[PDB]
Protein backbone atom coordinates (compact mmCIF):
# COMPACT_ATOMS: atom_id res chain seq x y z
CA UNK A 1 0.00 0.00 0.00
CA UNK A 2 1.72 3.20 -1.29
CA UNK A 3 0.82 6.59 0.29
CA UNK A 4 -1.52 8.69 -1.87
CA UNK A 5 -0.86 11.87 -3.85
CA UNK A 6 -3.14 13.54 -6.45
CA UNK A 7 -3.79 13.20 -9.22
CA UNK A 8 -3.37 9.40 -9.48
CA UNK A 9 -2.21 7.43 -12.53
CA UNK A 10 -4.99 5.92 -14.71
CA UNK B 1 6.56 23.71 -31.26
CA UNK B 2 5.33 20.83 -33.51
CA UNK B 3 1.76 21.79 -32.43
CA UNK B 4 2.10 25.47 -33.54
CA UNK B 5 0.12 24.85 -36.78
CA UNK B 6 -2.90 23.13 -35.08
CA UNK B 7 -5.96 25.02 -33.72
CA UNK B 8 -6.11 25.46 -29.92
CA UNK B 9 -9.64 23.95 -30.01
CA UNK B 10 -8.37 20.94 -32.07
CA UNK B 11 -5.40 20.50 -29.64
CA UNK B 12 -7.94 20.39 -26.71
CA UNK B 13 -10.32 17.98 -28.55
CA UNK B 14 -7.37 15.65 -29.33
CA UNK B 15 -6.08 15.72 -25.72
CA UNK B 16 -9.54 14.37 -24.69
CA UNK B 17 -9.47 11.70 -27.45
CA UNK B 18 -5.92 10.74 -26.29
CA UNK B 19 -7.11 10.39 -22.65
CA UNK B 20 -9.93 8.05 -23.84
CA UNK B 21 -7.29 6.12 -25.88
CA UNK B 22 -4.90 6.04 -22.84
CA UNK B 23 -2.25 7.79 -25.04
CA UNK B 24 -0.83 10.07 -22.33
CA UNK B 25 2.32 11.10 -24.27
CA UNK B 26 0.05 12.38 -27.08
CA UNK B 27 -2.24 13.89 -24.42
CA UNK B 28 0.70 15.79 -22.87
CA UNK B 29 2.07 16.97 -26.27
CA UNK B 30 -1.44 18.21 -27.22
CA UNK B 31 -1.84 20.09 -23.92
CA UNK B 32 1.73 21.47 -24.26
CA UNK B 33 0.77 22.85 -27.73
CA UNK B 34 -2.48 24.32 -26.26
CA UNK B 35 -0.58 26.12 -23.46
CA UNK B 36 1.98 27.47 -25.98
CA UNK B 37 -0.92 29.25 -27.78
CA UNK B 38 -0.42 31.82 -24.97
CA UNK B 39 -4.04 32.02 -23.72
CA UNK B 40 -4.97 31.31 -20.09
CA UNK B 41 -6.34 27.78 -19.43
CA UNK B 42 -9.88 27.04 -18.22
CA UNK B 43 -10.57 24.80 -15.21
CA UNK B 44 -11.21 21.74 -17.44
CA UNK B 45 -8.12 22.49 -19.60
CA UNK B 46 -5.95 22.75 -16.44
CA UNK B 47 -7.16 19.26 -15.38
CA UNK B 48 -6.29 17.85 -18.85
CA UNK B 49 -2.75 19.34 -18.64
CA UNK B 50 -2.30 17.92 -15.09
CA UNK B 51 -3.75 14.47 -15.89
CA UNK B 52 -1.67 14.14 -19.09
CA UNK B 53 1.76 14.93 -17.54
CA UNK B 54 0.97 13.04 -14.29
CA UNK B 55 0.45 9.78 -16.23
CA UNK B 56 3.65 10.36 -18.30
CA UNK B 57 5.85 11.18 -15.28
CA UNK B 58 4.07 8.40 -13.34
CA UNK B 59 5.29 5.73 -15.81
CA UNK B 60 8.83 7.15 -15.60
CA UNK B 61 8.83 7.30 -11.75
CA UNK B 62 7.60 3.65 -11.53
CA UNK B 63 10.32 2.61 -14.03
CA UNK B 64 12.97 4.64 -12.16
CA UNK B 65 12.05 3.01 -8.80
CA UNK B 66 12.27 -0.54 -10.28
CA UNK B 67 15.74 0.19 -11.83
CA UNK B 68 17.03 2.07 -8.70
CA UNK B 69 16.00 -1.03 -6.68
CA UNK B 70 17.78 -3.53 -9.02
CA UNK B 71 20.83 -1.19 -9.07
CA UNK B 72 20.97 -1.08 -5.22
CA UNK B 73 20.61 -4.92 -4.96
CA UNK B 74 23.59 -5.18 -7.41
CA UNK B 75 25.66 -2.87 -5.11
CA UNK B 76 25.11 -5.03 -1.94
CA UNK B 77 26.44 -9.30 -4.96
CA UNK B 78 27.73 -10.42 -8.38
CA UNK B 79 28.93 -7.50 -10.60
CA UNK B 80 26.93 -7.39 -13.87
CA UNK B 81 28.68 -4.29 -15.36
CA UNK B 82 27.38 -0.77 -15.99
CA UNK B 83 24.06 -1.61 -17.76
CA UNK B 84 21.70 -1.17 -14.75
CA UNK B 85 23.27 2.22 -13.87
CA UNK B 86 23.32 3.43 -17.51
CA UNK B 87 19.64 2.50 -18.09
CA UNK B 88 18.50 4.00 -14.74
CA UNK B 89 20.39 7.19 -15.80
CA UNK B 90 18.68 7.28 -19.21
CA UNK B 91 15.18 6.92 -17.68
CA UNK B 92 16.13 9.49 -14.97
CA UNK B 93 17.32 11.99 -17.63
CA UNK B 94 14.01 11.49 -19.50
CA UNK B 95 12.09 12.04 -16.21
CA UNK B 96 14.05 15.25 -15.46
CA UNK B 97 13.31 16.40 -19.03
CA UNK B 98 9.54 15.98 -18.51
CA UNK B 99 9.66 17.83 -15.12
CA UNK B 100 11.68 20.66 -16.80
CA UNK B 101 9.11 20.83 -19.66
CA UNK B 102 6.19 21.29 -17.19
CA UNK B 103 8.13 23.81 -15.05
CA UNK B 104 8.95 25.77 -18.22
CA UNK B 105 5.22 25.87 -19.10
CA UNK B 106 4.32 27.12 -15.57
CA UNK B 107 7.14 29.70 -15.78
CA UNK B 108 6.37 30.73 -19.42
CA UNK B 109 3.86 31.96 -18.61
CA UNK B 110 0.93 30.24 -16.83
CA UNK B 111 1.73 31.32 -13.23
CA UNK B 112 2.32 35.05 -13.96
CA UNK B 113 -1.08 35.25 -15.76
CA UNK B 114 -3.04 33.21 -13.11
CA UNK B 115 -4.88 35.90 -11.09
CA UNK B 116 -7.71 33.71 -9.66
CA UNK B 117 -7.20 31.69 -6.46
CA UNK B 118 -8.19 28.40 -8.14
CA UNK B 119 -5.86 28.82 -11.17
CA UNK B 120 -2.84 30.21 -9.25
CA UNK B 121 -3.07 27.62 -6.43
CA UNK B 122 -3.44 24.87 -9.08
CA UNK B 123 -0.26 25.92 -10.96
CA UNK B 124 1.72 26.57 -7.73
CA UNK B 125 0.74 23.03 -6.63
CA UNK B 126 1.98 21.65 -10.01
CA UNK B 127 5.25 23.58 -9.54
CA UNK B 128 5.75 21.99 -6.10
CA UNK B 129 4.81 18.55 -7.48
CA UNK B 130 7.33 18.65 -10.37
CA UNK B 131 10.14 20.02 -8.19
CA UNK B 132 9.26 17.13 -5.82
CA UNK B 133 9.69 14.55 -8.64
CA UNK B 134 13.07 16.10 -9.49
CA UNK B 135 13.97 15.87 -5.76
CA UNK B 136 13.00 12.15 -5.70
CA UNK B 137 16.01 11.44 -8.04
CA UNK B 138 18.42 14.29 -7.08
CA UNK B 139 21.79 13.38 -5.41
CA UNK B 140 24.14 16.33 -6.21
CA UNK B 141 24.76 19.83 -4.82
CA UNK B 142 21.38 21.13 -6.14
CA UNK B 143 19.22 18.63 -4.17
CA UNK B 144 18.79 21.11 -1.28
CA UNK B 145 17.88 23.92 -3.73
CA UNK B 146 15.39 21.63 -5.55
CA UNK B 147 13.70 20.66 -2.23
CA UNK B 148 13.45 24.37 -1.31
CA UNK B 149 11.94 25.23 -4.74
CA UNK B 150 9.25 22.57 -3.99
CA UNK B 151 8.68 23.82 -0.40
CA UNK B 152 8.50 27.47 -1.56
CA UNK B 153 5.90 26.76 -4.31
CA UNK B 154 3.86 24.51 -1.96
CA UNK B 155 3.91 27.23 0.77
CA UNK B 156 2.78 30.10 -1.50
CA UNK B 157 -0.04 27.83 -2.78
CA UNK B 158 -0.97 26.97 0.86
CA UNK B 159 -1.05 30.69 1.87
CA UNK B 160 -3.40 31.63 -1.00
CA UNK B 161 -5.72 28.61 -0.52
CA UNK B 162 -5.98 29.38 3.23
CA UNK B 163 -7.02 33.02 2.47
CA UNK B 164 -9.16 32.35 -0.67
CA UNK B 165 -10.74 28.85 -0.65
CA UNK B 166 -12.96 26.92 1.78
CA UNK B 167 -11.29 24.08 3.72
CA UNK B 168 -13.24 21.51 1.57
CA UNK B 169 -12.03 22.87 -1.80
CA UNK B 170 -10.69 19.86 -3.79
CA UNK B 171 -7.61 21.78 -5.09
CA UNK B 172 -6.88 22.87 -1.49
CA UNK B 173 -7.26 19.27 -0.16
CA UNK B 174 -5.11 17.86 -3.02
CA UNK B 175 -2.43 20.51 -2.32
CA UNK B 176 -2.36 19.60 1.42
CA UNK B 177 -2.25 15.82 0.71
CA UNK B 178 0.75 16.32 -1.64
CA UNK B 179 2.48 18.90 0.59
CA UNK B 180 2.03 16.46 3.52
CA UNK B 181 3.77 13.66 1.53
CA UNK B 182 6.58 16.11 0.65
CA UNK B 183 7.15 16.63 4.40
CA UNK B 184 7.03 12.87 5.01
CA UNK B 185 9.31 11.40 2.31
CA UNK B 186 11.26 14.39 0.82
CA UNK B 187 11.87 16.85 3.70
CA UNK B 188 12.37 14.20 6.47
CA UNK B 189 9.55 15.92 8.47
CA UNK B 190 7.10 13.09 9.27
CA UNK B 191 5.56 14.99 12.24
CA UNK B 192 4.92 18.02 9.99
CA UNK B 193 3.49 15.56 7.41
CA UNK B 194 1.12 14.07 10.04
CA UNK B 195 0.13 17.45 11.56
CA UNK B 196 -0.82 19.00 8.20
CA UNK B 197 -2.94 15.96 7.19
CA UNK B 198 -4.85 15.79 10.54
CA UNK B 199 -5.45 19.57 10.50
CA UNK B 200 -6.53 19.45 6.83
CA UNK B 201 -8.83 16.45 7.47
CA UNK B 202 -10.38 18.07 10.59
CA UNK B 203 -11.03 21.55 9.10
CA UNK B 204 -12.70 20.04 5.99
CA UNK B 205 -14.85 17.68 8.12
CA UNK B 206 -16.26 20.78 9.92
CA UNK B 207 -17.06 22.46 6.52
CA UNK B 208 -18.80 19.39 4.93
CA UNK B 209 -22.26 20.62 6.13
CA UNK B 210 -22.07 23.62 3.72
CA UNK B 211 -21.77 21.30 0.65
CA UNK B 212 -24.09 19.84 -2.00
CA UNK B 213 -24.17 16.03 -2.47
CA UNK B 214 -21.71 16.18 -5.46
CA UNK B 215 -19.27 18.58 -3.71
CA UNK B 216 -19.62 16.31 -0.62
CA UNK B 217 -18.48 13.28 -2.72
CA UNK B 218 -15.58 15.24 -4.31
CA UNK B 219 -14.27 16.44 -0.89
CA UNK B 220 -14.82 13.21 1.11
CA UNK B 221 -13.02 11.26 -1.64
CA UNK B 222 -9.86 13.32 -0.93
CA UNK B 223 -10.33 13.31 2.87
CA UNK B 224 -10.20 9.48 2.59
CA UNK B 225 -6.77 9.70 0.89
CA UNK B 226 -5.63 11.96 3.80
CA UNK B 227 -6.96 9.44 6.34
CA UNK B 228 -5.27 6.49 4.52
CA UNK B 229 -1.86 8.26 4.66
CA UNK B 230 -2.35 8.96 8.42
CA UNK B 231 -3.31 5.27 9.02
CA UNK B 232 -0.10 4.27 7.13
CA UNK B 233 2.11 6.75 9.11
CA UNK B 234 0.66 6.25 12.64
CA UNK C 1 20.70 2.26 -35.91
CA UNK C 2 20.96 4.28 -32.63
CA UNK C 3 21.89 0.97 -30.90
CA UNK C 4 24.83 0.21 -33.27
CA UNK C 5 27.44 1.38 -30.69
CA UNK C 6 26.09 -0.78 -27.77
CA UNK C 7 27.22 -4.38 -27.08
CA UNK C 8 24.77 -7.13 -28.12
CA UNK C 9 25.02 -8.54 -24.57
CA UNK C 10 24.28 -5.05 -23.07
CA UNK C 11 21.31 -4.61 -25.50
CA UNK C 12 19.92 -8.01 -24.25
CA UNK C 13 20.53 -7.17 -20.54
CA UNK C 14 18.74 -3.80 -21.00
CA UNK C 15 15.76 -5.38 -22.81
CA UNK C 16 15.27 -7.54 -19.65
CA UNK C 17 15.63 -4.49 -17.34
CA UNK C 18 13.08 -2.64 -19.58
CA UNK C 19 10.60 -5.55 -19.31
CA UNK C 20 10.92 -5.44 -15.48
CA UNK C 21 10.39 -1.62 -15.68
CA UNK C 22 7.38 -2.09 -18.07
CA UNK C 23 9.22 0.15 -20.62
CA UNK C 24 8.20 -1.78 -23.75
CA UNK C 25 9.25 0.92 -26.26
CA UNK C 26 12.79 0.78 -24.80
CA UNK C 27 12.49 -3.04 -24.72
CA UNK C 28 11.60 -3.12 -28.44
CA UNK C 29 14.36 -0.62 -29.42
CA UNK C 30 16.92 -2.71 -27.46
CA UNK C 31 15.78 -5.95 -29.13
CA UNK C 32 15.76 -4.18 -32.55
CA UNK C 33 19.43 -3.16 -31.94
CA UNK C 34 20.27 -6.76 -30.86
CA UNK C 35 18.74 -8.24 -34.05
CA UNK C 36 20.59 -5.66 -36.21
CA UNK C 37 23.89 -7.09 -34.85
CA UNK C 38 23.26 -9.77 -37.51
CA UNK C 39 23.62 -12.88 -35.29
CA UNK C 40 20.83 -15.48 -34.98
CA UNK C 41 18.62 -15.12 -31.87
CA UNK C 42 18.40 -17.72 -29.08
CA UNK C 43 15.06 -19.07 -27.82
CA UNK C 44 15.02 -16.62 -24.86
CA UNK C 45 16.08 -13.67 -27.10
CA UNK C 46 13.26 -14.52 -29.57
CA UNK C 47 10.73 -14.35 -26.68
CA UNK C 48 12.13 -10.93 -25.61
CA UNK C 49 11.77 -9.58 -29.20
CA UNK C 50 8.18 -10.95 -29.42
CA UNK C 51 7.11 -9.74 -25.94
CA UNK C 52 8.59 -6.25 -26.51
CA UNK C 53 6.86 -5.52 -29.87
CA UNK C 54 3.60 -7.24 -28.82
CA UNK C 55 3.18 -4.81 -25.89
CA UNK C 56 4.04 -1.79 -28.12
CA UNK C 57 1.65 -2.77 -30.94
CA UNK C 58 -0.90 -3.84 -28.29
CA UNK C 59 -1.11 -0.28 -26.89
CA UNK C 60 -1.51 1.09 -30.43
CA UNK C 61 -4.21 -1.46 -31.41
CA UNK C 62 -6.22 -0.68 -28.20
CA UNK C 63 -5.88 3.07 -28.93
CA UNK C 64 -6.84 2.55 -32.61
CA UNK C 65 -9.99 0.55 -31.65
CA UNK C 66 -11.14 3.27 -29.18
CA UNK C 67 -10.67 6.05 -31.82
CA UNK C 68 -12.19 3.96 -34.69
CA UNK C 69 -15.24 3.45 -32.40
CA UNK C 70 -15.62 7.19 -31.54
CA UNK C 71 -15.11 8.01 -35.26
CA UNK C 72 -17.89 5.56 -36.31
CA UNK C 73 -20.31 6.92 -33.63
CA UNK C 74 -19.62 10.45 -35.06
CA UNK C 75 -20.53 9.16 -38.60
CA UNK C 76 -23.99 7.77 -37.52
CA UNK C 77 -24.81 12.48 -35.04
CA UNK C 78 -23.41 16.00 -34.47
CA UNK C 79 -20.39 16.83 -36.72
CA UNK C 80 -17.31 17.68 -34.59
CA UNK C 81 -14.89 18.29 -37.52
CA UNK C 82 -11.87 16.29 -38.71
CA UNK C 83 -10.06 15.79 -35.35
CA UNK C 84 -11.24 12.21 -34.61
CA UNK C 85 -10.31 11.05 -38.14
CA UNK C 86 -6.93 12.88 -38.12
CA UNK C 87 -5.92 11.42 -34.72
CA UNK C 88 -7.09 7.89 -35.62
CA UNK C 89 -4.96 8.26 -38.82
CA UNK C 90 -1.89 9.38 -36.85
CA UNK C 91 -2.13 6.42 -34.42
CA UNK C 92 -2.83 4.08 -37.40
CA UNK C 93 0.26 5.38 -39.27
CA UNK C 94 2.35 4.80 -36.12
CA UNK C 95 0.89 1.24 -35.83
CA UNK C 96 1.70 0.48 -39.50
CA UNK C 97 5.23 1.82 -38.88
CA UNK C 98 5.77 -0.63 -35.99
CA UNK C 99 4.40 -3.59 -38.05
CA UNK C 100 6.72 -2.57 -40.96
CA UNK C 101 9.71 -2.36 -38.55
CA UNK C 102 9.11 -5.96 -37.29
CA UNK C 103 8.47 -7.31 -40.82
CA UNK C 104 11.73 -5.66 -41.96
CA UNK C 105 13.60 -7.40 -39.11
CA UNK C 106 12.08 -10.81 -40.07
CA UNK C 107 12.91 -10.13 -43.75
CA UNK C 108 16.43 -8.72 -43.01
CA UNK C 109 17.38 -11.34 -42.17
CA UNK C 110 15.95 -13.49 -39.33
CA UNK C 111 13.74 -15.82 -41.44
CA UNK C 112 16.36 -16.70 -44.11
CA UNK C 113 18.87 -17.71 -41.36
CA UNK C 114 16.31 -19.68 -39.21
CA UNK C 115 17.06 -23.34 -40.08
CA UNK C 116 15.56 -24.99 -36.93
CA UNK C 117 11.84 -25.82 -36.73
CA UNK C 118 11.37 -23.83 -33.50
CA UNK C 119 13.10 -20.65 -34.77
CA UNK C 120 11.61 -20.68 -38.30
CA UNK C 121 8.04 -21.47 -37.11
CA UNK C 122 8.41 -18.71 -34.46
CA UNK C 123 9.42 -16.04 -37.01
CA UNK C 124 6.84 -17.22 -39.62
CA UNK C 125 4.19 -16.91 -36.87
CA UNK C 126 5.42 -13.33 -36.11
CA UNK C 127 5.23 -12.52 -39.84
CA UNK C 128 1.60 -13.72 -39.96
CA UNK C 129 0.80 -11.82 -36.74
CA UNK C 130 2.17 -8.46 -37.97
CA UNK C 131 0.54 -8.78 -41.40
CA UNK C 132 -2.66 -9.53 -39.44
CA UNK C 133 -2.33 -6.26 -37.43
CA UNK C 134 -1.82 -4.36 -40.70
CA UNK C 135 -4.96 -6.12 -42.07
CA UNK C 136 -6.97 -5.05 -38.96
CA UNK C 137 -6.65 -1.37 -40.16
CA UNK C 138 -6.36 -1.83 -43.98
CA UNK C 139 -9.18 -0.44 -46.22
CA UNK C 140 -7.54 0.17 -49.66
CA UNK C 141 -6.61 -1.96 -52.69
CA UNK C 142 -3.80 -3.76 -50.76
CA UNK C 143 -6.08 -5.21 -48.03
CA UNK C 144 -6.54 -8.48 -49.98
CA UNK C 145 -2.75 -8.73 -50.58
CA UNK C 146 -2.04 -8.03 -46.86
CA UNK C 147 -4.52 -10.77 -45.77
CA UNK C 148 -2.84 -13.21 -48.20
CA UNK C 149 0.65 -12.31 -46.87
CA UNK C 150 -0.68 -13.21 -43.36
CA UNK C 151 -2.35 -16.45 -44.59
CA UNK C 152 0.78 -17.49 -46.55
CA UNK C 153 3.17 -16.96 -43.56
CA UNK C 154 0.72 -18.70 -41.16
CA UNK C 155 0.38 -21.68 -43.58
CA UNK C 156 4.14 -22.22 -44.10
CA UNK C 157 4.56 -22.07 -40.29
CA UNK C 158 1.68 -24.60 -39.89
CA UNK C 159 3.25 -27.01 -42.47
CA UNK C 160 6.65 -27.01 -40.70
CA UNK C 161 5.18 -27.35 -37.18
CA UNK C 162 3.00 -30.29 -38.34
CA UNK C 163 6.10 -32.09 -39.77
CA UNK C 164 8.65 -31.07 -37.06
CA UNK C 165 7.00 -30.45 -33.65
CA UNK C 166 4.74 -32.49 -31.34
CA UNK C 167 1.07 -31.42 -31.16
CA UNK C 168 1.68 -30.05 -27.59
CA UNK C 169 4.58 -27.75 -28.58
CA UNK C 170 3.77 -24.27 -27.15
CA UNK C 171 4.93 -22.43 -30.34
CA UNK C 172 2.74 -24.81 -32.39
CA UNK C 173 -0.30 -24.25 -30.09
CA UNK C 174 0.25 -20.44 -30.10
CA UNK C 175 0.51 -20.48 -33.92
CA UNK C 176 -2.79 -22.43 -34.24
CA UNK C 177 -4.61 -20.18 -31.70
CA UNK C 178 -3.53 -17.05 -33.68
CA UNK C 179 -4.13 -18.63 -37.12
CA UNK C 180 -7.61 -19.68 -35.88
CA UNK C 181 -8.41 -16.05 -34.87
CA UNK C 182 -7.16 -14.88 -38.30
CA UNK C 183 -9.75 -17.21 -39.92
CA UNK C 184 -12.45 -15.95 -37.53
CA UNK C 185 -12.09 -12.14 -37.63
CA UNK C 186 -9.80 -11.35 -40.64
CA UNK C 187 -10.58 -13.97 -43.33
CA UNK C 188 -14.37 -14.25 -42.61
CA UNK C 189 -13.90 -18.04 -42.13
CA UNK C 190 -15.44 -18.76 -38.71
CA UNK C 191 -15.95 -22.49 -39.50
CA UNK C 192 -12.26 -22.82 -40.47
CA UNK C 193 -11.44 -20.90 -37.25
CA UNK C 194 -13.52 -23.36 -35.16
CA UNK C 195 -12.25 -26.49 -36.97
CA UNK C 196 -8.56 -25.61 -36.52
CA UNK C 197 -9.02 -24.85 -32.78
CA UNK C 198 -10.96 -28.11 -32.04
CA UNK C 199 -8.44 -30.18 -34.05
CA UNK C 200 -5.50 -28.41 -32.34
CA UNK C 201 -7.08 -28.85 -28.87
CA UNK C 202 -7.87 -32.57 -29.51
CA UNK C 203 -4.46 -33.58 -30.94
CA UNK C 204 -2.59 -31.90 -28.04
CA UNK C 205 -4.92 -33.51 -25.44
CA UNK C 206 -3.89 -36.96 -26.83
CA UNK C 207 -0.14 -36.02 -26.56
CA UNK C 208 -0.31 -34.64 -22.94
CA UNK C 209 0.65 -38.09 -21.50
CA UNK C 210 4.18 -37.79 -23.02
CA UNK C 211 4.90 -34.56 -21.04
CA UNK C 212 6.67 -33.60 -17.80
CA UNK C 213 4.71 -31.59 -15.17
CA UNK C 214 6.20 -28.23 -16.37
CA UNK C 215 5.63 -28.97 -20.10
CA UNK C 216 2.11 -30.15 -19.08
CA UNK C 217 1.43 -26.71 -17.47
CA UNK C 218 2.87 -24.80 -20.49
CA UNK C 219 0.70 -26.76 -23.00
CA UNK C 220 -2.55 -26.91 -20.97
CA UNK C 221 -2.30 -23.14 -20.38
CA UNK C 222 -2.55 -22.62 -24.18
CA UNK C 223 -5.18 -25.36 -24.70
CA UNK C 224 -7.35 -23.35 -22.25
CA UNK C 225 -7.06 -20.25 -24.50
CA UNK C 226 -8.15 -22.48 -27.46
CA UNK C 227 -11.12 -23.78 -25.44
CA UNK C 228 -12.12 -20.22 -24.34
CA UNK C 229 -12.22 -19.04 -28.01
CA UNK C 230 -14.37 -22.08 -28.96
CA UNK C 231 -16.76 -21.37 -26.01
CA UNK C 232 -17.00 -17.74 -27.27
CA UNK C 233 -17.62 -18.80 -30.94
CA UNK C 234 -20.04 -21.74 -30.37
CA UNK D 1 -14.45 -11.11 -22.95
CA UNK D 2 -12.10 -10.69 -25.97
CA UNK D 3 -10.90 -13.81 -27.87
CA UNK D 4 -7.31 -14.81 -27.03
CA UNK D 5 -4.13 -14.57 -29.13
CA UNK D 6 -0.51 -15.05 -27.95
CA UNK D 7 1.50 -13.50 -26.63
CA UNK D 8 -0.76 -11.33 -24.41
CA UNK D 9 -0.11 -7.76 -23.28
CA UNK D 10 1.43 -7.35 -19.78
MG1 LIG E 1 1.64 21.58 -35.94
MG1 LIG F 1 6.00 12.32 17.62
MG1 LIG G 1 24.35 3.27 -29.88
MG1 LIG H 1 -21.64 -24.48 -39.31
Amino acid sequence: PRRNTLPAMD
Amino acid sequence: GAMGSMERASLIQKAKLAEQAERYEDMAAFMKGAVEKGEELSCEERNLLSVAYKNVVGGQRAAWRVLSSIEQKSNESEEKGPEVREYREKVETELQGVCDTVLGLLDSHLIKEAGDAESRVFYLKMKGDYYRYLAEVATGDDKKRIIDSARSAYQEAMDISKKEMPPTNPIRLGLALNFSVFHYEIANSPEEAISLAKTTFDEAMADLHTLSEDSYKDSTLIMQLLRDNLTLWT
